[PDB]
């Protein structure tokens, strides 16, 4: 049982530090698809001037 | 986009009005000259220099 719940709580921690990877990891995500698509965006204006 | 389509046609209508303004102010320049080509050719075709 002590076992148990020292494992409860490692696991606790390691899922908290993960969601908070998976996070940042999709904060980057979205960061690098709003700039490509500014990008494609300007390119398509300048095609159409 | 399609703001930039708005002010391409924009553009596009402004060009095309200042475009038949000058080939209007054009067209009455160029009907002084066109009496010199008239008489070439009518000198080329007579096989003489007709002087009208």
């Amino acid at each position: 049982l002590a076992d148990a719940d020292a494992m409860h709580a490692k696991a606790l921690a390691d899922a908290k530090a993960e969601s908070e990877k998976v996070t940042e990891e999709a904060k980057q995500d979205s960061e690098r698809i709003a700039a490509q698509l500014s990008e494609q965006a300007g390119s398509e204006a300048e095609r159409i001037k | 986009r399609a703001q930039a389509s708005g002010e391409v046609a924009q553009t596009l209508t402004q060009a095309d009005q200042q475009l038949s303004a000058q080939g209007d102010q054009v067209r009455s320049g160029l009907e002084s000259s066109v009496d010199g080509l008239s008489a070439k050719l009518a000198s080329r075709i007579l096989g003489v220099d007709v002087n009208s």
